[PDB]
């Protein structure tokens, strides 16, 4: 660590999570595909408060829902917005992404492709869980702190 | 007065052990193996392929140890003499041929394992042995060839007819393999290996499952094999693999399998599919479908059955392998331990002496069938076996 | 010393208590793994440390007890053959056996030997040799130690074969 | 938990299809012309952190297994103390050492995971 | 392969192996080891269908999940509901002599599989059977003082023999495979339900499930190590 902050358990952890490679796979609990036709209402009840909140200051009827894990989410210094905006800056306009705010009890990410409206998604899931990098450097997996 | 139903103590164990060693000695491994060969295995090798396109072989006899003399009568041979005179402690190998016109006999020599049922010393008393100039402490689980005592070291090898799933190297396109080396006890040991491979690693576009059939220059998607077996409906096929209707995880792994064999929807289309991957471009469908039927009935899982009406037996066993494969692939089980001694086998005198005798009986068989094809109007090379073994 | 032996046996019993507490902790799922480390890895890491720590401290007790007259201790003081690990294993506890850096593995299904019950992660189960050479190993400690030992004979053959080539 | 259905006629696997007018999920066959509505909108599930498989082996004879260890804890149901226990039946490096018990009286499975989170363990 | 595998116990000497290149690959059978000479499986198969084994041809998984799978020499011959009685009968038939002692029968209670092996090349050893046919108390070894008396009474007259023990179901042969499904007591005294500060320490018996007992632990050695005095006091190598 830098000459000054070399005796900070925290300045290390920060640098740790910043070097340790992290993919969505290490944060995701489970990914599911649903047939949710109305982009407004949702067959999924728990996902109403998330779409209701997306009308304040094209899309396929198929849904890709990801249920993240708070334990890893905060253990690897990751924000829903960060994760989301990364996925978003990965699939371009090609994908419609929305996620639940850090405050909600459940961290959910729902995506829609934007007729083969099925296979693409099952591939998109794969690419997300493994190919997208949320934080860290490529090739660096384990990263341990010592004194 | 020492109730005979009283418990036992540690010291009482040596009594039991002495009993063991009194009955088996220290080389029962040598004797019992070789003895099974002479008593059963042998006669069972003469009956297999005992008919030539007639001449049929029957019963077998085993002489006591004798010697091939030069300028003299045949002599009874004893160990102490075979070692000294550099002779071979072997015995006669007669048969019982039946020459039937269809458009005792001495054959070969078998070296005898000291103290086996067929050996003189086996019955010799402590006194008889002394007279024969043979130490009564000699254990005797070996042979005497050209004067020198030869021991056959136990050969360790993997067991056969055992399913085994193994993971693989990251670079390879296949992540898991379910293997089994089928073989037959009698007749011969056609070790045709069947492999059920799971293409794709954790996280690839549709992981498919294909099997490796002998003589087929391409891996065939499993669904097609099940249909060449007469199990057509996806429902039925998946039922032969997954034995739990609620196991949505395993069934999910088979989804890409179903799509992989979607083109074929009947036993014929299945057989022809397989037939082509093992035939030239000019062969007729009928011949192709036939070729595939024979491959699945003779070169596909032969340890189970090789007769005709047993397609359900092989279908369930194939499904069982798929089941084991995915089980490992789903991380519910670890890849089999290739070092477990339970799945190991040690081949001794008998088994070892059997592979040779078989190989030689077939060579002697060829030397007799030739004495018929070339015949227009006893002509048996006994040495074909004698020096074949001895060698 | 008879009293030293009572101090040694207790030192070992003390270690078996620590391992027993970590096991309960792990079986309750109260134990937490360090970053980039498996739950089972942290567990093993702790049991082996407890056990080696035990052997080592039990060894010192044996050495401290030996007098300046003790010939073994004498050869060590002069620097002519022998060392601590030697006294420690001969007189007190032999230690934890290992193969490929871990305790003896479940070669049978979920057990090290058919003489144990499934899922036994205790020190006796996975190769800790409580006994010394003076006391004599139990048949299980014997076989475990022979598995550890074998690895040495093999590695030595390799170390011998590989270094010879490098040297050239 | 995507229990999929097969054809009523040929028993072949059914595939999802969209009713572009009434916006609903259907499942047709690719062999015949069979078709039907969907029970749930769930068409796919992928569990990265799986639990299923940890119970595999619990049978009506699990008690007659001499290799298993026995504890005398108390089962939440019959309170009897005839227990048999084993660790997770899964085989993942990232597995815990939580113990699973099986009451030999009513065959009820109870865990020692103080962070218990499952209702059926199935 | 060169590693001394856990399954080698009682079958191959843990000490005697050639140094160098053949280290681990060349082995030596322990004193009481034996190898299967091979037996015909026809009768067993017959008895199986005679005792409720459902043919694979007439098997339907979604109709009987709890069903146990029955294998013979690697061949899946069928299925059987309630394998407990079959396994009981099978063990009785072998401890009687009806089934060749050389045959290995393994029931995988948890895996729902029952496997039998009659082939040759399997290395096995004899163990002390441990059941509770005796009412007087807990589980005990089938052999007793009366049995050993006859044994020696025969050893003195130089008829009760080793095979006698087998025929009377007092001792069994066990290969590595069947070894997986049992629990063996080390000393015969480990059945009995302020120690000498000189003896070696041992772990207390936490099982009343013993199925077998070692005749004697020193039989895990082969002819060579069998000659070393106090091997249990030597460094392994
Ligand atoms: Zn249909
Ligand atoms: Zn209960």
């Amino acid at each position: 660590l830098e000459p000054g902050h070399a005796a900070d358990q925290e300045q290390a952890k920060l640098i740790r999570s910043a070097i340790e490679h992290t993919t969505l796979k290490s944060v995701t609990i489970a990914s599911e595909i649903y047939y949710d036709p109305d982009p407004r209402s949702t067959v999924i009840p728990e996902d109403e408060e998330i779409i209701q909140l997306h009308f304040s200051l094209q899309q396929s009827p198929w849904l890709l829902r990801l249920e993240l894990d708070r334990a890893a989410m905060n253990d690897k210094d990751l924000t829903m917005g960060q994760v989301g905006e990364r996925i978003k800056q990965t699939f371009k306009n090609d994908l419609f992404v929305i996620w639940s705010e850090d405050n909600d009890e459940k961290l959910i990410i729902r995506c829609r492709v934007v007729a083969e409206e099925d296979h693409m998604l099952k591939k998109i899931e794969n690419t997300m869980l493994e190919n997208i990098t949320l934080r860290g450097v490529e090739n660096i997996e384990r990263v341990v702190m010592m004194k | 007065f020492e109730d005979e139903s009283a418990p036992i103590t540690a010291e009482d164990s040596w009594a039991v052990i002495s009993a063991f060693f009194r009955e088996k000695g220290l080389v029962s491994q040598q004797l019992d193996s070789f003895n099974q060969f002479v008593d059963y295995t042998l006669q069972d090798i003469i009956c297999e392929d005992s008919t030539l396109i007639e001449i049929s072989f029957g019963k077998i006899y085993v002489t006591k140890p004798m010697v091939n003399e030069s300028d003299g009568v045949t002599h009874a041979l004893y160990p102490q003499e075979a070692r000294l005179r550099n002779l071979t402690y072997s015995s006669g190998l007669f048969v019982d041929v039946k020459k039937r016109t269809y458009e005792k006999v001495f054959i070969g020599r078998l070296p005898i394992m000291l103290r086996s049922k067929n050996c003189y010393l086996s019955e010799a008393t402590e006194s008889d042995l002394y007279k024969l100039k043979e130490c009564p402490f000699d254990m005797g689980g070996y042979f005497i060839i050209n004067g020198s005592e030869k021991v056959l070291i136990a050969q360790e090898r993997s067991a056969g007819n055992i399913v085994q799933v193994f993971k693989k190297a990251a670079p390879s396109p296949i992540s898991h393999v379910a293997e089994i080396r089928s073989a037959l006890e009698k007749g011969s040991r056609f070790i045709s290996t069947l492999q059920v491979k799971l293409y794709g690693r954790e996280g690839s576009s549709a992981r498919t499952i294909k099997a490796t059939l002998p003589y087929i220059k391409q891996d065939i998607p499993i669904v097609i094999i099940f249909r060449a077996l007469g199990i057509i409906p996806d429902g039925e096929i998946l039922e032969h693999i997954c034995y739990d209707v609620n196991d949505w995880q395993m069934l999910e792994m088979l989804k890409p399998c179903v799509e992989d064999g979607f083109v074929i929807q009947d036993r014929e289309t299945a057989l022809d599919f397989i037939g082509r991957r093992g035939t030239a471009l000019g062969i007729k469908k009928e011949k192709r479908i036939q070729y595939a039927k024979d491959i699945l009935q003779k070169e596909f899982l032969p340890h189970i059955t090789q007769l005709e009406g047993f397609e359900s037996r092989k279908a369930f066993f194939l499904g069982y392998m798929i089941n084991r494969l995915l089980l490992c692939a789903l991380d519910r089980k670890d890849q089999d331990d290739r070092d477990h001694f339970g799945k190991k086998r040690l081949d001794l005198a008998g088994p070892l002496l059997a592979q040779l005798f078989k190989t030689l009986f077939k060579k002697l068989t060829k030397d007799i069938f030739r004495y018929m094809q070339r015949t227009v109007e006893l002509a048996i090379n006994a040495k074909t076996i004698t020096s074949g073994l001895k060698y | 010393d008879g009293p030293t032996m009572r101090e040694i046996t207790e030192t070992i019993a003390e270690a078996k208590k620590k391992v027993l507490d970590v096991t309960k902790e792990a079986q309750a799922n109260l134990l937490t793994a360090k970053h980039g480390m498996t739950l089972r890895e942290s567990f093993e890491d702790n049991v082996v440390r407890f056990l080696n720590e035990a052997r080592d401290k039990a060894g010192r007790l044996a050495e401290v007890n030996l007098k300046d007259l003790n010939n073994v201790k004498q050869m060590v003081m002069a620097g002519s053959k022998g060392s601590f690990i030697n006294i420690a294993q001969m007189s007190a506890c032999v230690g934890q056996q290992s193969v490929e850096g871990k305790r003896i593995a479940f070669g049978f299904v979920d057990r090290t030997l058919p003489h144990f019950s499934k899922d036994d992660y205790s020190p006796e189960s996975k190769g800790f040799v409580e006994n010394s050479y003076l006391r004599g190993l139990t048949p299980q400690e014997f076989f475990f130690h022979a598995m550890g030992g074998r690895e040495g004979l093999i590695d030595t053959a390799v170390k011998t074969a590989e270094t010879g080539y490098i040297q050239r | 938990m995507t229990t999929f259905r097969f054809c009523r006629d040929c028993n072949n696997m059914l595939y999802p299809r969209e009713d572009k007018e009434n916006n609903r999920l259907l499942f047709e066959c690719r062999t015949c012309s069979y078709v039907e509505e969907a029970g749930s909108p769930l068409v796919y599930r992928h569990e990265l952190i799986t639990n299923i498989g940890e119970t595999a082996g619990v049978v009506q004879d699990i008690g007659s297994d001499p290799t298993l260890p026995r504890s005398d804890r108390e089962c939440p149901k019959c309170h009897s103390r005839e227990n048999v226990f084993f660790q997770s039946q899964q085989r993942r490096k990232d597995t815990s050492m939580v113990l699973f018990f099986v009451c030999l009286s009513c065959s009820h499975i109870f865990t020692s995971d103080q962070k218990n989170k499952r209702t059926q363990f199935s | 392969p060169r590693q001394l595998h856990n399954t080698h116990w009682g079958l191959v000497c843990p000490a005697e192996t050639p140094e160098g290149q053949a280290c681990g690959l060349v082995k030596n059978l322990s004193l009481m080891s034996c190898i299967s000479v091979g037996t015909d499986p026809m009768p067993i198969i017959t008895f199986l269908s005679e005792w409720g084994m459902e043919p694979l041809e007439d098997y339907v998984p979604h109709q009987s999940p709890d069903a146990t799978r029955v294998f013979v020499n690697g061949v899946w011959h069928g299925v059987h509901r309630n394998p407990a009685r079959l396994m009981e009968t099978l063990r009785t038939l072998r401890r009687k002599g009806d089934i060749n002692p050389e045959v290995s029968m393994i029931r995988d209670i948890r895996e729902k599989e029952l496997k039998i092996f009659t082939d040759a090349g399997r290395v096995y050893r004899p163990l002390f059977i441990v059941e509770d046919d005796e009412s007087l108390g807990h589980k005990e070894l089938k052999v007793r003082k009366g049995h050993i008396a006859k044994l020696m009474a025969t050893e003195y007259q130089d008829e009760y023999t080793w095979s006698s023990l087998l025929n009377e179901g007092l001792v069994e042969y066990i290969d590595a495979e069947e070894e997986e499904s049992i629990l063996i007591a080390m000393q015969p005294e480990d059945l009995e339900p302020d120690v000498d500060p000189a003896k070696r320490i041992r772990v207390s018996h936490h099982a009343t499930t013993f199925t077998h007992c070692e005749i004697h632990p020193s039989m895990i050695l082969g002819v060579a190590a069998s000659i070393i005095p106090f091997p249990d006091h030597n460094q392994s190598p």
